[PDB]
RNA sequence: UAAAUAUAGUUUAAAAACAUCAGAUUGUGAAUCUGACAACAGAGGCUUACGACCCCUUAUUUACCCC
């Protein structure tokens, strides 16, 4: 069960992120929704609740989540779950020949640093809040959530620097999973494809409709709902470790 | 009205008049206001049939034919399913090109200048341009600019497409070409135009005038150009072809041809093939 | 939620099937147990109450398989959940130089008849009675999910004939669900590793004592609930499609 | 070098297996070609000059491969290498709601004898014969290079038996490899995309086209003589074991 | 055939760089030696002969990179292959309970931009040179290929930086190959296992021998000749295109 | 100014063939089925009608530029 639960949610002002801290809340645990200062997080948080705190932070860095993450601990006690949901991405091809330009370095930087660097950030620093929880009757410290892509597996045209950033954060789930075991702190990956989001939102219409016919069953966009379902689902079944779950109603992505 | 009756003894006197004509088509001869105007209307709507029934009579001759054959009378690879999967891989194309693809504008600004007639070739035209851009290895990202929502282009558009026109990979919009690319990057094509196209250029935005004009308007097409200072460009006809008869403004299924050709590296031999052989006396 | 629907449970009457039948039952789900003759599944659907039966089948064989689909028809009228649990292992190195010792064509031929075309024989003849059902509001007409293994991706040594079998259902987890995705039928997969299962057990003490401590966390065998709990998560999520889930506690097998 | 080596090519009387028996006996190998007695090995056999010889076997048959093995031992001493080319494809749905169409299990089930048990079939018996070799300089006492399909890993409509028995190709060459490991034989796996083919080249040419225009670059269909040499690749390089190499030419097949 | 070809190496003043520069020099190949200013890439240089020249260039830098491929392209005229050997790892855990001691996000920070930041930045740069290039007979402008690691897959404790490093490489394999693929630029990433590079032959003995132990076959480390072998067959394949290959002798790596 | 010319997807012939659009889960003739589209430059006439003939406009090509 998941009451009581304190979770720390990235990027929880909106999409994937706010989904999560919804149900969570609704099923009796504690949220922190982790989110620039811009995001409207305050917002969602009143909306949400007492049980729902706001914590402006930005995931690059150090300080930012240090102090979050304080302000999860000095509200709430303890820190019990962690759910990386922030995330940006680009569309811009590595090389176009026809019109001669070239990928540029800092677009690349900018989403490695913030799904990246930005989520290894998080980790690194509530596996440290996670190690002083006493362990339950299972010997479990906490849960950590990653939010990978189904680009991380088949990526397309265009999506070569999220691809990157979403495959480092598949790569590394498995051996900060091993780093995490003698303290008991569970790491899993969940791998969405295509959701109602405003990652997606942001593209044409008319793309986003033939993308969510394109998935075989149901022919939809993912409902973040649905997400957070997962999560819970994650956060609940004690033997789900080190494994990346792909949430995409079995859909490919073509070029 | 009286046209019910009027029209009657005109098939006595055998002026290829069809048969049957739908009330809509009596509407439609409201708008002939000459002797000469309902001719040229009767003799389409005579031979608008005509070929109806000569394709209905040759339909039930091949479902007969069929029919008799089947009477008389493994591992794969793959289900044949090739029609669907080819319409699948398509989008997919549509999708990155509506993302990446360079833009190609057809400029929906002609209604005014166009009859009936011309209105309903001209999204003839379009349907048969649009669906030689979805088979290209690399589409172009169309766009339709100025395009009324209400007005007998669009409604034409969604006839033709029906449920289609929702899911079709290109942006319409009732927004001008000029609102949504910047005006150097922008090529008005027309065959008025002082300046004779040399080559390609994929950083540039062409538009094409959706205007089939028979009754022919020249310099409509590159006024626009000039109302608002964009650039025009011709294509080099008389450079490359000895040409010999017939209106060097070419149709829009032809001109996205020669189009798609060139942005594929072609050279303006391969590109000029799509000109109507009819037209010209070869390659000088 | 799973409550009203119906479950066929192949191998129901033990192990991992068994759990995942205590488990729905439990939430409010009708469960038909899917077991040989000789698996005490009788004993085990009268254990379980009113909404669990006992249908004696051979997996490898069409005629058992609907004839226990027919009991489930006649008896709950309709199926909604098809769960694949019927599995065999056999120990056995492919050569043996030093013993001068080949393995069996039919050791590895009875491995693929049960734990791959049983998989698939199940599969083909309840996609047939689940097409029968009216889609529910979300389009869907049933859930398949299937037992694969980690096997499937780490193979021991001796466990080719197993790995094949699991790989084979890994292989056709992703086509089938393609197949069933205009019917409106998931098919997931699931690939434990290492559970409290009478199959491992039969394995020498130290040699499964000594697997226990290999999973990194939690450090022992996986509990058969955990496995049930996973089989829900699955049937509740709607966007869950063509996935191969590893449960496996973050194992990853050595030689 | 592969010069003065012997190679078993498992269905090498066309296809993959012929462009690897010409390559490998062009490059001073000798090639045994396993195939039934009605494909044209005895032509192509003597085409490729006394090198190569025809061994007419059945790949689900234990005692045809014995005899085909034995041929090989008679004819050149030893076996060297076994590149398992044969195989078999059906195009068959799961279930056709609309037709009210099963897929046959008698269709799963001859895939899956070909493909998977007649792969497994020559395995087991090459490395027996393979065990006798002495081992060279590095070790080695052989190399075996089984094929299986980008289906393993996506596979379209109606390819169910055959992403089953590919699958299985897969699950099972890193245990096989880890049983041959003291033996000295590596294990190794080539998944080829579309290639040009009798079974692919004898569709019509629209077909042919736009499959070719499938393939990202090069958009033409594989030429069988590229998977030859990947297949002489894999016998050079004494590093690669127990891996799957995709050669697809980048595509990933839509359903 | 690689005769006449010209190869860009990053990392080429040792290790699998050098291994790969002398190899394709050796066939009749033309070599840029990328590495930075204190690699010793100009005594390396200067023995492979006047088919290979040093550029000193770091690869994280735009300029850097920019300066090399202008003298690669001054010198020889032409760019033909790209291979990325270019890293660099640290061995630090997430995080230590017992110490207290959390990974540093510099040190997370250090191994992404040289490992991944690094490669693409060679690579987008790179391919703007190769699209210069008249397509060859196949359509064919160049090849890139990439170094990730068995780390990508089954990262060890302490590896999270590298994992996730070369997990972010192998998960923009495929997108870029598609980028690329209008242009004729194969992009291909190799993974390979325990290798005799500086780096592990000065790692402890104790570790050493047990690690090359580890190696199912042949039970050694990896020779870098080996890679520069599956380079060559990379390049001189023209229809390997978008995938990963494991070089690795069949590992797999343990916590 | 004069004479020939002008097929709006293409060509042929004096109505076809090839194409185009929508639908299709096609068991490998889908090599199909059901629909959509159907305008020989344009306008106005003459004639029992004709794509004939008579006019005007526009365009193309070849000659020619003031009697
Ligand atoms: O009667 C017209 C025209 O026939 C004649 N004319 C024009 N160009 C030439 C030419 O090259 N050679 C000859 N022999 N005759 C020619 O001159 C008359 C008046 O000229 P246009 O009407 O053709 O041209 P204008 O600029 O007057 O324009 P518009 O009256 O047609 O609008
Ligand atoms: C048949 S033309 C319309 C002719 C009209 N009289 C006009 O003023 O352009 C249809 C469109 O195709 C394009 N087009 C046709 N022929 C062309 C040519 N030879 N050169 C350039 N563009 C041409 C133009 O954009 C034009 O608007
Ligand atoms: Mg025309």
């Amino acid at each position: 069960s998941v009451k009581g639960l304190v979770a720390v949610i990235t990027g929880g002002a909106s999409g994937l992120g706010l989904a999560t801290a919804e149900r969570l809340v609704g099923q009796g645990a504690s949220a922190v929704l982790l989110d620039l200062p811009n995001s409207g997080g305050e917002a969602q948080a009143k909306k949400l609740g007492n049980n729902c705190v706001f914590a402006p932070a930005d995931v690059t860095s150090e300080k930012d989540v240090q102090t979050a993450l304080a302000l999860a601990k000095g509200k709430f006690g303890r820190v019990d779950v962690a759910v990386n949901c922030a995330g940006i991405a680009v569309a811009s091809k590595t090389y176009n020949l026809k019109k001669g330009q070239t990928h540029t370095l800092e677009d690349f930087q900018r989403v490695l640093d913030v799904n990246l660097m930005g989520t290894f950030n998080v980790i690194r620093l509530v596996a440290g809040e996670m190690g002083q929880n006493e362990p339950d009757q299972g010997g479990q410290r906490g849960v950590i959530i990653n939010t990978a892509s189904v680009a991380a597996f088949e990526g397309q045209v265009g999506q070569a620097a999220y691809s990157a950033s979403k495959g480092g954060i598949v790569g590394m789930t498995l051996p900060i999973a091993r780093d995490l075991a003698p303290i008991g702190i569970r790491v899993m990956t969940i791998a969405p494809g295509l959701f109602g989001t405003p990652l997606l939102t942001s593209l044409p219409e008319k793309v986003c409709n033939f993308l969510a016919s394109q998935v075989p069953f149901p022919s939809r966009l993912g409902d973040p709902a649905e997400y957070a379902h997962l999560v819970q689902a994650i956060i609940e079944n004690p033997f789900l470790n080190g494994e990346v779950i792909r949430l995409d109603g079995a859909i490919r992505m073509q070029p | 009205a009286a046209t019910r009756e009027f029209i009657e003894m005109w098939r006595l006197l055998g002026r290829e008049v069809p048969e049957h004509i739908t009330e809509e088509e009596l509407k439609t001869l409201m708008e002939c206001v000459s002797n000469t105007a309902k001719k040229k209307y009767l003799k389409y709507l005579y031979t608008k049939e005509k070929v109806k029934k000569a394709r209905q009579i040759k339909k039930e001759m091949k479902a007969a034919a069929r029919e008799e054959a089947k009477n008389i009378k493994k591992n794969f690879l793959f289900l044949r399913l090739w029609d669907r999967n080819m319409d699948i891989a398509m989008g997919w194309k549509g999708a990155q090109a509506m993302q990446f693809g360079q833009p190609l504008v057809f400029d929906m600004a002609y209604e005014n200048y166009m009859k009936r007639k011309e209105l309903q070739n001209t999204v003839s035209q379009l349907l048969e341009s649009e669906g030689w851009n979805r088979r290209n290895v690399d589409p172009f990202h169309i766009y339709f600019c100025n395009l009324k929502i209400d007005g007998a282009l669009h409604r034409e558009l969604v006839k033709r497409y029906q449920e289609k026109w929702d899911k079709l990979l290109l942006t319409s919009t009732e927004k001008s070409h000029v609102d949504l690319f910047p005006k150097d990057s922008i090529i008005y094509l027309t065959a008025d135009s002082p300046n004779v196209m040399t080559t390609f250029r994929h950083d540039k935005v062409y538009v094409i005038g959706s205007f089939v004009d028979k009754s022919m308007q020249p310099g409509t097409s590159l006024a626009k150009a000039k109302r608002l200072n964009l650039a025009t460009e011709c294509l080099p006809l008389d450079k490359y072809l000895q040409w010999e008869i017939g209106n060097k403004n070419l149709t829009l299924d032809q001109m996205i041809r020669i189009l798609l050709c060139l942005k594929n590296n072609g050279n303006w031999q391969e590109a000029l093939q799509f000109v109507p052989k009819r037209k010209h006396t070869g390659f000088l």
